[PDB]
Formats: C-alpha cells, structure tokens, sequence
C-alpha cells in the first residue's frame, strides 16, 4: 500500500508543472530493502512444499 | 472504449493494410459482406476494437487511407473485401493525387488540403467518448508516405494530446541506389519526426525481408506480392491481448509502457518464427511451449539487420515473448525457469531486466488452434547500427553534391540537413551511453 | 503374490531400486551427476532445495 | 548430453560411417523412413546418444559428409536408407567437389569453403548444450580424405578446445606402388596431425584386412565390398557401452581415459573374433565366457601388421575386453582369474597394468542374443614396427627424387619434410624409453 500513496504523489507532481524525485527514489529503494526482508522470513518459514514455492517465486523477483 | 484508428497512408502503407483487415475477417468468422456463421460471438468475446461498432452486424473498419497514386486504391475495388470498406470514410470514386514524386510535395500538399484532410478523419473521432490513440501505419520508402507522414506527426501532436502515437512503419531497401537517390533525404526527415513527434515505432527492415523470403519460403524472384504476408500476421499477433481477451497488458497502451526505457529509445526488434504450412503434420503430438521461446533470442527470426559481433558490449533491457493460441500453461513457467541459466540476453549493468510472457486464446479455427505461435517484441541496444547504417550513407551523398541544388527550389530555404544529422547522433550516443 | 503384480508391482520396485541408490544404470546418474556439478560445487543455503527438485526432473 | 557429432571426409570415410549408420537401424529395432517395431523402447533403454533427438521418432544421424569425390555419395541416394539422411544438413542433390587428387588440393581448398565449412557443421553444436566431441571418420589413403582432414584438425582444436577428439582412421595399403606413388607424402603429413593435433587414433591397417579377409571369409578376389563388414561392426562394438546401457566407462571420455599412457602414444591395437555364420548351430549347448578372451591376446584377431618376434621386449601397458550379450556374469571373474597364470601380456617392469573387462547387453535379436562377442582394445608397444615401416619407405622414396618438383608448385615453398621425420622418431624413442 506504499506503492498506491507514491503514485497519487508523482501524478500530481506531472500535472502541477526534483527533490520530490529523489524522495520517490528513496521511498522505491525502501520497497526494495522491504522485499529482501520478505525473502529471508518466508526462507525461515515452516519448511514446506508451499514454502518451496513462495521462496523460488520471490527469489524470481529478486533476479528481476 | 478501446477504439484506435489506423492512419493507413503511401503507397506500400496502404497494401501492407489492406491484409491487415482481411486477415482480421477470417479469424472474426465472419465475411466482409455478410455474417454466414455463428463464431463470432461465442468463439471471441470482444470484436469492437479496431472496427467501428455495428450497426447491422456489419462491422466497418476504422480505417482512412490517402495516397498520392491512385494505382494502389484501383486495385481494391475489384477485389470482394473492398464492400467492407465505405466509399464516404475517405473517398468515392475516381480519387486521384499529385503527379508525384517528392518529399517536399506530400510536405507542401498537407497544408493546401488542410480544411479537408482535418473534417472527415475527426468524424470517427467523436464516435467513441474514449480514444485510444492513433497508429500511423505508413511508410518511409518512396516521397509519397515519407511527405505527407512527417505532416500529421506535428499537427495531431497538440490537437490530440492525450493520445497514444504508436507506429508500424515499414524501413525501405538499401541494395542498389538507381531507381531511387532520394532515399537518404526523405526517410531521415520523417526519421526525426518518429522520436521527438512520435513517442513509439516498430521497425520493419527491408533488406531483412528477403533474407526470411528465401530463408523457409523458397522463391527465385522477390516480388512485391510477398511483402504482404509476413506484415499482416504480426500486426494482428501484436493485438491479440487487446482483440482477444486477455488480462494483462490487453491495451495498446499496456504493452508499450512495459517496453519503453525512455523517449527517443522506442525502436522495438520484432520476431515470429511459425511460417511453414508443412509442419502442422508433426504438431499433433502436444508439441510444447519449452521449444518455441529458446528460439527468439537466438538471432534467427529477427527482422532487423543488425552486426553479429556487437551483441557482446550491448544489452537487452526489455524483451516480450508472446505464446498465443494452445500454450499448455502449466509448463509455461518451465518455459521461463529455463531463461536464467543460458543467459542468452545481455542484462543492463545499472538496472533490471525483464522476461515477458502472456497468452490469449487465438481464433476458433483448425490452422489456428493446432500449431504454437510465438511474437517477439524485443528491445536491443544494437539498433544504432542501422543508425550508423544510415548515416553513413547520408553524409557521403552530401559531399557528392547530390540533391542540393535539385531539392532546394521549393518550400525550403536553410540548410535543415545537420538539423537531422545532430538529433540522430543523440539517439545513437544515448543509448550506449544508457548501459554506465 | 498375484495382487501385488496386478496393482502395487512390489518386487518390480526391487529392480527399481537398484537403478537409482545402487546406480544399476549409469545414464540416469551420469545426466544427473553433469547437471548437478554446478550446485555442489557452492555451500547449500536455504534455498538449496527447490532448485535440486527442477535439475531432479529435467534430468529424468 | 552425450552428443558425438561423426566427421565422415573422404572416399574410404564415407562409405565405412554409411554402413556403420545402416548398422545401427537394424540393432535399434527401428527403420529409416518409419518406425514399424515396438522394440526400440522396451528393448534398447537409449537411443539418443549417436542419433539427434526426436521430433516425430525420426532419430536423425548426426553426420556430416563431405568429399571431392561424387562417386561415393551417388551410390547412397538410390538405396534405401538414404531417406534417413538429410539433404539439407551437409549438402542438396548435385554436389561436387575438385578434378581431383592431390594431398595439397584439399589442404588448400579448406580456407576457400572456410566460410561454409564452418557454418552448417556448427548448427548441429548447439543443438546439445554439453557437447561430448568430434570424431573424425576419415582416410589415409588418397589425398581426397587426407588433405582436407589434417586442416580441421588444426581448426577444431581453438574453436572447440574443451571437447574430445579421437578418430576412427584406416591405413592405406602397401602392397605395390603402382596405381598410387604419393602414398608416403599424405600419409606421414597426416599422421602429425593425429599425434600433436589430436589426442587419440583407432588404427585399421589395410594388409591386415585380407589377412582376415582370407581367413574365415573365403573369397578369390579381393573387391572393396568387404571393407565396410569388418570395419562397421567394431564401431558399433566400441559403442556398446555408450550405446545401450552400461554402469562404467558409459562415455567416449571414458574408454579412452582409461587406455592412454601419454600423449604421442595412442595407438590402440583392435581385435574381434566371432565373423563365421555356421558357428550358430553349437552355440545352443551354453558357450561360457572362459574360452573367448584366451584367444584375444594370442596374435590371431589383430589388425595390426606387427613383428612376430618382437613382443619379447615390448610390454602390454592397458589392455581392454569388452564382452556384450550373453556374458553369464558368475563366471567372468573366473575368466579373469586365468589372466595371471599365462602371463600372455609383457607387464611394464616400471608400473601396474590393467585387463578391463566390461559388459552391456546386446540387441534383442536372435543372431545378437544368442553368440557370444568379443572386441579388444589393446595398446602394446611393438607399434613402432609400422611407424618404423611407414619411414623406412620414406626416406627412401626422397633419395630417388620422386615427387620433388611435383609437389612443391602450389603452396609448399619450403622444405617440410624432416619436421615430420623428427616428430615420427619422437613418438618411436619415446616409446621405447617408456618401460625403464
């Protein structure tokens, strides 16, 4: 739900017309770190068939 | 809704359109003068989105096509799927044109013809609340789609501005230079109106189309009539997620933001492999989907000519993989799985890189249902070799004092010629300069 | 012994095992043992598993 | 996986790799134009390790064939199992070739083809993503196959470095020199290529053939249609392990890792008995295996023309025998067990020896399950005998100025001769020094 209150943010900034630009940099790269730290919970999860499919599918994001 | 209307202009623009919608009739099911069969409706589930919306049943194109020679729209007529078309969306008959051959002459005709090139176009316009966009489908071969074409790139700019400008614009043949030797000034003139006043294009290389026409085709003399039939089936392949229903990425203006890395980089390398009528005997048992896509980033179906050598120091950033019909979507992430470990897509070292993939049923029909199909939209940083290609060739024909004296007379006064040469080096030092 | 070879084949599952942890044919552990080079070669991890049940299937 | 891309070149070379292909149809239970037997599957447990993989179980040989000769290849497409073969994989109908015999023809004609000579043979490389090797199906005798064959040695071996290569080469024959003169110049030319260019030869000397021929075979006058009997058994014989399925040395890496003391020595001496039809009527009574390998160390299989009495001094290093079929396994350590009381092979007095003794299933055929098969890969040191053969003839040959000025006119400006004297002499000290 982060990425829904950085959207509404940049379309107002293209409709009103750069520090805005790097604070939406930084709230991305915070998304990025959040998503790493979802790998390693679902790496330390319950050791399951479902947990082999959540970990390669977000591994697979992360080579993305 | 999703209505585009196609800008079908020139001389090749408007053959290599007239297929466009035959083809879309006999995988519709339905007939250019009739409806005779039922599968329109149960068998696809959304059919008004490139033709206008009925009104009988009668689903009419929405399609203008100007042209300067009246060679090309006489050979319509006597053909049935002309009925289909309308004689009051464009013209009637006995249209005619200029003499003609020139750039400055489809230049200076746009602004004589301005009353009447801007009424009939903008009437489907208003008949959809929410348009799409608009596709020039055009040509940069001849002076007839290169004169007229740079014309409606600036004045549909500011007219339209919330529209998406997309084109499939076909690249002219560089073999010999006798018939023409006017071909290095008038396709880089439209060439600076496709990046600064267009957002997209899609290349069509001509030197790569005799080399897929004798390739699995097997002729002894290129003709003109088999120009029409590797064009037609990737324009159609290209709208199967916005024609057919799909979920993902099933607007024109879905695909293309998925692609793009930035303005002035939008030249997207396109492939199709399926061309051959004698494999159907050996796709009736379950030929699969982990075969079809190793075969596109293997440079085999590309129709761009491009350098073998320089694939080493330039990467893909964005390339799409399009499996339609019966895909077998249980092994289409296997398909995907298998993408990592070749590598055979170089990676920008700045950033991520994406492997796209989606589906769309394909028309009820036995050539359609049966054999796997794959459309490529790629997009490779060696594209500036054409760049280079057609630079060096511009230059060099400037020092030969060539079409300076020939080409000045009319409607043209200062030297825009390193207006041209200047902008084309942006696009050529930007992008390797996009790979830090 | 006639029910086993009608639904379950018991002692055709003790030939089976024989080709597989007693490696009675080398071509189903040779694909396997070239494909699982790449693997052995680094510390296992966490995700060392679900990638060795894809090399597992590609291989047979 | 295991994939063997066969180099058949010449005139000798292509029509003993024709016969061993019509070989291999007759053991998989499978015909070349269809498949009409269940017992390809059932019987045989793989098949994809000489053939390309299936599209419609249509196993393709993954064979390239070329020669200057078109006699050879216009006595293939009349018969029967030439619908097997491609003619799109090495060459459509009419191909050609030079006038032509010369050893420095087809070692100047490899950098003229040299673009399409390195373009279709490397379309079947990457069809396997794990390339096991080449091997060279070529000829000695003639300059056809021996000078073209010493430039791909040469080629093959930066281009594709991390791959085996061993040959099936035959020797010429010596018996007179009247129809052929130039058989001690392309001879010796290739033969270092086969020892510094390449890792490993399989040996079959031509005076060896009718020694055999006229044994058990019975025949008056010696044709060329009994070459290809003797010559395409063992191939598939070497295969067996590779082939149908065996546990250890199950790959060409594997045989010839186990056999080669060193670099330079690799010529590997070849045995088999079982050649005589009327010895299937006492087959039935249960023929062990205790008697079969007695006689493959006694001097009477070989296709090797050595000295009788010079075995005293030289030693055996590796010595193979491989029994297929029927092999009754309780008692072949009980055949082994008798190797060491005769002593019939010299041990090298500085290191340990070796009997490899291996097994693989044959055929399902009455002719293949039912007699008993052995082939031997021996590697004794008495093979400077021929080496010592090959150069007393020709030095002898350069002191009767014969072919001088016939041979150094096109490409051959200096005296090359002594480099592939001393290099022989290498080999012949080297191997003698090797039992200290």
């Amino acid at each position: 739900s982060k990425l829904m209150s950085v959207c509404v943010m940049f379309t107002n900034c293209l409709q009103r017309f750069e520090s805005t630009i790097n604070n939406f940099d930084s709230n991305f790269s915070a998304h990025l770190m959040d998503l790493l730290d979802k790998l390693s919970m679902y790496s330390t999860s319950d050791c399951e068939h479902s947990m082999i499919n959540i970990i390669y599918r977000l591994d697979f994001n992360g080579f993305y | 809704p999703r209505e585009i209307i196609t800008l079908q202009l020139g001389q090749c623009g408007n053959q290599i359109g007239f297929e466009f919608w035959k083809q879309l009739c006999a995988e519709h099911g339905i007939s250019p003068e009739g409806i005779v069969e039922e599968f329109a409706t149960e068998g696809t589930d959304r059919k008004d989105v490139f033709f206008y919306q009925a009104d009988d049943e009668h689903y009419i194109p929405r399609a203008v096509l100007l042209d300067l020679e009246p060679r090309v729209i006489h050979s319509i007529l006597n053909s049935p799927y002309a009925n289909l078309y309308n004689p009051e969306n464009i013209y009637l008959s006995e249209h005619g044109g200029g003499a003609g051959n020139n750039w400055a002459s489809g230049f200076s005709q746009g602004e004589k013809i301005h009353e009447d090139i801007f009424d009939i176009i903008d009437r489907e316009a208003d008949g959809s609340d929410s348009l799409e966009g608009f596709v020039l489908c055009h040509s940069i071969a001849g002076g007839t789609g290169s004169g007229l074409g740079s014309y409606l790139l600036e004045r549909l700019n500011d007219r339209y501005p919330k529209k998406l400008v997309q084109t499939y614009s076909v690249f002219p043949n560089q073999d010999e230079m006798s018939h023409v030797v006017v071909q290095p000034y008038n396709s880089l003139l439209t060439l600076k109106r496709l990046t600064q006043n267009a957002d997209c294009v899609v290349v069509l290389d001509n030197t790569a189309l005799n080399r897929i026409a004798t390739d699995r085709l097997h002729i002894q003399n290129p003709s003109f009539s088999q120009i029409n039939q590797l064009v037609s089936t990737i324009m159609s392949a290209s709208t199967t997620t916005l024609r057919y229903p799909g979920y993902m990425n099933n607007d024109l203006i879905g695909l293309i933001a998925s692609l793009i890395p930035t303005p002035r980089l939008h030249f997207l390398m396109t492939g199709y492999t399926p061309l051959t009528t004698d494999q159907s005997v050996a796709s009736v048992r379950k030929t699969t989907v982990l075969d079809v896509m190793r075969r596109l980033l293997q440079p085999k179906n590309v129709m761009v000519s491009t350098g073998r050598d320089r694939q080493t120091n330039h990467c893909y950033i964005a390339i799409l993989n399009i499996i339609q019909g019966e895909v077998d979507p249980t092994q289409v992430h296997k398909s995907l799985q298998r993408i990592r470990e070749r590598k055979l897509a170089n990676f920008i070292p700045w950033g991520p890189a994406s492997i796209q993939v989606a589906l769309s049923r394909k028309s009820p029909y036995l050539p359609s249902a049966h054999r796997v199909s794959g459309l490529m939209m790629a997009n490779h940083t060696n594209i500036s070799s054409l760049f280079e290609r057609t630079c060096r060739q511009y230059d060099k024909l400037r020092k030969r004092e060539a079409f300076l004296e020939q080409f000045r007379k009319e409607d043209i006064f200062k030297d825009n010629f390193d207006e041209l040469d200047n902008s084309r080096e942006i696009v050529q030092q930007l992008i390797d300069e996009y790979h830090a | 012994l006639d029910v086993l070879n009608k639904n379950y084949n018991l002692l055709e599952h003790m030939q089976a095992m024989r080709r597989y942890l007693l490696l009675g044919q080398g071509d189903f552990i040779r694909h396997l043992m070239d494909l699982l080079k790449p693997e052995l070669v680094r510390p296992a991890t966490t995700l060392y598993q679900h990638n060795l049940t894809g090399i597992l299937e590609t291989a047979v």
